């Protein structure tokens, strides 16, 4: 027959391969598809969906509905964070678990715009400017409005538009970050502080929640399979 | 001619009478980040004439005892006026260089200083721990640091120095001295030039990165042949290190970033 | 890769050019050739610089781990991705700051019986599985992990020809950098000293993650030891910033060196 | 029968094989009836994500006031 | 070390250097933010990737 | 299927081979290159870099600076050498280490032309003539100058152009000489002596130092690529 | 998709097939879609060291005088 | 203008410092303003131009 040599990596299995293989049903007359609404292409399609973030971790509200709700209420003017976070999509535990953090446990590099968007439930007749903003790495985490107000921000004005979009642009020394916590490629930090205060007339409730969403921009793009930690199989 | 040059940058102009060409480091000059190979998307700031100036850095003395020194880059430079504003002030920056060694003596003084540009500079530690140097130790600022003539272990365990020793044959990396050729250099050879003159460009494997985190080049200045004049066992010519960032240009700004020291 | 030029006849010289004096100093090497100092001959070259190229000089397979698993937790074994675990290979790389290739895996799995008159088992399966930085590790020889529905694994049976993969580019960076003057973190004023210290030359904690290998048989109480040295070629070459080569012995990952410091032997002056 | 496709080349050697030529392109052919037997081309396209992002009936700007 | 972010912790290794690790963590405070559970996973060149919760 | 016949050869691993594997991690979005300064092609590039020669292997000045300092003096005229080597570039001592030296021993065989560079390190005042020279292996190695002079040789005068270069040029039977040392494949000796002398006035100090530089011709080649015995690893 | 080159000839066989047709030349195919999986053409170029023998902002001719 | 001997070198720095900040006390603060770096050889003289950086018109 034709002379042929054997190389290495013959009769191997590798789990990532792509090669043909002999069909066990031959001839199966397969059932012809229907057009069924809401079909993906690609897993960034649902990335870049709102989803709702847990900020509040607290002992008394993590693991209930109370985690997704973060008070407000009509106190004087401070300049102590309302919030704080490290832009960890992956790795924190407040991102980690919303949509876009899901996916991203299955792969090992992402890069990318974010976007983080907050609603105010308060009543009508509450008003108020707050301010949301991100530092990029490499300072000293704002711990005032000071500080937090040299970096990128966004003065919110509350009143018909219920809601405000923040974006966290791609600012990075790499091309590509990791999906755990690691220096090296560290994101920065977000926080929300009061700009003036909430204020509300009488016969209205002081206090009130805002809700965080989060989700990628169109320049948003992840690398490497890789398998998640938030599944496991005991026995 | 290939002795007399005229560097103007800025409000600063240097002047050489006694110069052996410049060397421009691997045939780059140093230039912005164009489109095609940009990362961080927010708009860059660029200094310009308020950081790409001439500063002079700490003058140094050559004795006939002398082993070597050697700064890294940014770092000596950390703290010249706007240029070390906008490099804490910013996560990100890159900055091309004009590195200006001067050296003068007289017709009856020998010696020969090699100057060079190396691209990531590692330099190795004092303890049995690897990787051992710490941050502050590695960053001395425009004081920079010295090379010495032998190796010597660091064996307080209850408080290491967390040091380099940087021995100058072995080019303080574990490699001959006498191939440190292979990279950007010029000699200052007494009998010869006053000045050496390299243009470096941003070299990394990324177009920007962490000036505070990482140092892009390193200088090493190292006696090649000694220091000798006349009869005087006795002599000590300075030795003055003028550099000038260029194209400078930060991404990501915030609150100023105040780094440990000492 | 390519020819090198002919030698031209020269004949006498009695001129004002001196290409034989230079200075040094201006950092660059004098360009001569033979025909610049001594009367030549024509010589029609023939010699080529095939083999040096930058692709010739790193196409071979080198060792760069030898995993060890012990079929009677040694029922498997993981391995932190790296290049410098062996001299060899690292010193090659080192000529150079930055790189930037393809990666071609070739496995050698050897095993045997550590008694010479007992047990008995049959041929062996191994799963290599390719554990990225975030990804679970395998704390049993069989754990969930080791299902493998996005890590890429590698079935190898005992006694066939050596498995082989190739992997793409994938820093995180435009190159791989052998050399990083540099730290992850930076100390900040006012935090304890404990606070913001990292190791000098390290970049991420974990850079490519890991290998796990395990015999997939059901363990016979027989004592049997397994070994793969794994071999890896850099292929589609591209190297920046040559530096002077590894002079002493390595000591660590980092350029940090401890004892043989005095490589070069004696030798007279005035001695051929 | 042979289909021939072009890699996206990502490490480049130092040759002009690693930017032109046949040395960049990729050759296939399929050696099974049933289309089941057949690999993934992997020449997969991608979709505008409105349907999930923006289901909304009354199509709106976002320089634009979203309640109107 | 790293603090990956749970603002309440105390590290105590002998890190930055080498031991290895047989290191200690606190958590203060100072609030019952209970349990749940903790693990203590370790890397290694070896087969060490692993250990247990 | 195709009739098929596998020779012999099948199934082996030449760790020099050069075929195709699947690849482990398909669909990888490849972070794209920048152009890096100082990019190499070919390994001859950085042997034809000056690279300084560790001349004084004495014992007192080996593995310390000082075995790159070659001194000189004002005395008065001799024929006896300055230095003397052996054309031996991958197994001198004092060629094994250069950075030419370094890449020849990563390969069997090499073939082409050499220059060596001498920088004088003396005051402005000093002045002299120097006597380089390259004698072809074969007869007795020169032992003074009258010998010397025999064979290649470039005469040194100390001025405004600090450096002198020497090339030795390719003289040899076979087409390509042996890394090791090996009569069959010996080049010859290289040795500088005093023309006139050192002359310097008063005031002026009488002893200085040269450095040596060594980088291969745009005619030389290296080939078999091979492993070098200038890095171990024990245990 | 078949790339097919020539070989550089070292021994030559008593042969016209040793000096020319297909029989000093060798076909090439690639199998995989990702690069990575492709072999080493080894058609690989060279350039000028210029960059590191000559990093000279001046140009120099070696029969002028370097130091002018 | 240098009138040592021929046989004497040496670099200067000469520097010019708009009003407002502190006056220069040591080469360190001379050096952050308008400056040229002297080096003394043939040419034996050196100029240093003072541009004109005011507020007003005139002075
Ligand atoms: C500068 O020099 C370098 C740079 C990077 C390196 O390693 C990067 C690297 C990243 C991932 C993998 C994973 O490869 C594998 C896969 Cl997907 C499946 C199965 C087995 C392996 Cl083995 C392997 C190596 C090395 Cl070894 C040298």
């Amino acid at each position: 027959g034709l002379p042929v040599l054997n190389t290495p990596g013959s009769n191997q299995y590798l789990t990532a391969d792509n090669y043909q293989s002999p069909c066990a049903i031959p001839e199966f007359d397969v059932t012809p598809p229907i057009d069924i609404p809401g079909e993906v292409r690609n897993m960034m399609e649902l990335a870049e969906i709102d989803t709702m973030i847990p900020l509040n971790l607290t002992n008394q509200r993590k693991n209930t509905m109370d985690m997704y709700r973060v008070e407000l209420n009509d106190a004087a003017h401070s300049d102590t964070p309302i919030l704080c976070l490290s832009l960890s999509p992956a790795s924190d535990p407040r991102l980690a678990h919303t949509m876009l953090g899901e996916i991203l446990n299955y792969y090992t590099h992402w890069a990318g715009s974010l976007k983080f968007t907050f609603l105010f439930c308060g009543s009508m007749m509450a008003t108020g400017k707050l301010l949301v903003s991100y530092a990029p790495p490499g300072a000293e985490a704002p711990k005032s409005r000071k500080e937090a107000m040299l970096g990128t921000h966004v003065i919110w004005d509350i009143g018909l538009q219920s809601s405000c979009t923040m974006v966290v642009p791609w600012i990075s020394n790499t091309t590509y970050r990791q999906t755990i916590n690691d220096s090296f490629t560290e994101g920065g930090y977000i926080s929300m502080f009061y700009q003036t205060r909430v204020v509300v007339p009488l016969s209205t409730p002081r206090k009130m929640d805002i809700l965080g969403f989060v989700s990628a921009c169109n320049d948003f793009s992840v690398r490497l399979l890789r398998d998640t930690t938030h599944i496991s199989q005991e026995a | 001619s290939v002795r007399v040059m005229q560097l103007t940058l800025g409000n600063s102009t240097i002047t050489t009478q006694e110069a052996a060409n410049s060397v421009v480091a691997y045939g780059r000059w140093p230039e912005y980040i164009k489109d095609s190979e940009a990362n961080p998307v927010d708009q860059p700031t660029e200094p310009d004439v308020a950081a790409c100036r001439f500063y002079t850095l700490d003058t140094v003395t050559w004795r006939k005892e002398s082993r070597g020194w050697w700064w890294k880059l940014p770092d000596a430079l950390k703290d010249m006026g706007l240029f070390g504003q906008n490099m804490f002030y910013h996560y990100l920056g890159r900055a091309g260089y004009t590195v200006h060694v001067q050296c003068n003596a007289s017709k009856f003084h020998q010696g020969a200083l090699g100057v060079f540009a190396v691209p990531e500079m590692c330099l190795a530690g004092d303890s049995t721990t690897h990787m051992f140097t710490k941050y502050e130790n590695a960053n001395p600022g425009e004081k920079g640091g010295e090379f010495k003539g032998s190796f010597t272990l660091d064996t307080n365990a209850t408080n290491p120095a967390r040091n380099f020793c940087p021995v100058d044959y072995l080019f303080g990396s574990g490699v001959l001295a006498g191939n440190a050729f292979v990279y950007p250099h010029q000699i200052i050879n007494l009998r010869t030039n006053n000045c050496a003159t390299l243009v470096l460009p941003y070299v990394n494997s990324l177009s920007i990165d962490s000036m505070t985190k990482h140092n892009n080049w390193g200088i090493a200045i190292l006696p090649l042949a000694p220091l000798d004049f006349a009869t005087e066992s006795s002599t000590e010519i300075p030795i003055t290190l003028t550099i000038a960032p260029m194209c400078c240009e930060f991404n990501g700004l915030r609150n100023i970033t105040v780094p440990r020291t000492q | 890769a390519n020819n090198l030029p002919d030698t031209q006849s020269s004949g006498p010289a009695h001129s004002k050019e001196t290409p034989a004096l230079t200075a040094v100093e201006t950092g660059a090497t004098n360009p001569l050739v033979p025909s610049d100092t001594v009367q030549t001959r024509h010589v029609i070259q023939k010699r080529t610089r095939s083999e040096s190229t930058v692709e010739s000089f790193f196409a071979r397979g080198a060792c760069v781990a030898i995993i060890e698993v012990d079929n009677d937790s040694k029922l498997f074994s993981v391995w932190k991705i790296t290049y410098k675990d062996t001299v060899q290979l690292r010193r090659k790389l080192e000529f150079f700051t930055y790189s930037r290739f393809d990666m071609e895996f070739t496995f050698v799995v050897t095993s045997n019986y550590t008694d010479a008159n007992n047990g008995h088992a049959l041929n062996q399966v191994y799963q290599i599985m390719y554990i990225p930085p975030g990804a679970p590790i395998p704390g049993k020889w069989n754990d969930y992990t080791w299902q493998t529905s996005s890590n890429p694994s590698v079935f190898y049976t005992y006694g066939a020809p050596p498995a082989r993969i190739s992997v793409p580019y994938v820093g995180i960076a435009n190159a791989y950098s052998h050399f990083y003057d540099g730290f992850a973190k930076v100390p900040l004023a006012g935090q304890a000293s404990t606070e913001g210290d990292s190791l000098y030359g390290a970049a991420s904690l974990n850079d490519f993650g890991s290998l796990a290998v395990r015999v997939v048989n059901d363990h016979n109480p027989t004592k049997l030891t397994s070994k793969i040295r794994v071999y890896m070629k850099p292929k589609h070459v591209r190297v920046w910033c040559p530096r002077p080569p590894r002079a002493v012995p390595y000591y660590g990952p980092g350029v940090d060196y401890k004892d043989g410091l005095a490589p070069l032997p004696g030798k007279g002056l005035t001695t051929y | 029968g042979a289909q021939v496709s072009s890699q996206k080349v990502g490490a480049h050697e130092n040759s002009n094989r690693a930017y032109g030529g046949s040395t960049i392109n990729y050759t296939t052919i399929n050696y099974y009836r049933d289309s089941a037997s057949n690999a993934a081309s992997k020449q997969d396209f991608a979709q505008d994500p409105s349907k999930f992002t923006e289901p909304i009936k009354d199509v709106l700007i976002k320089t634009a006031p979203t309640l109107n | 070390p790293s603090y990956s972010e749970s603002k309440r912790l105390e590290f105590v290794a002998a890190r930055l250097g080498a031991e290895l690790r047989d290191a200690s963590l606190r958590m203060f405070g100072l609030r019952v933010e209970d349990e749940g559970s903790y693990t203590c996973l370790f890397v290694t060149f070896p087969q060490g990737s692993r250990s247990v919760d």
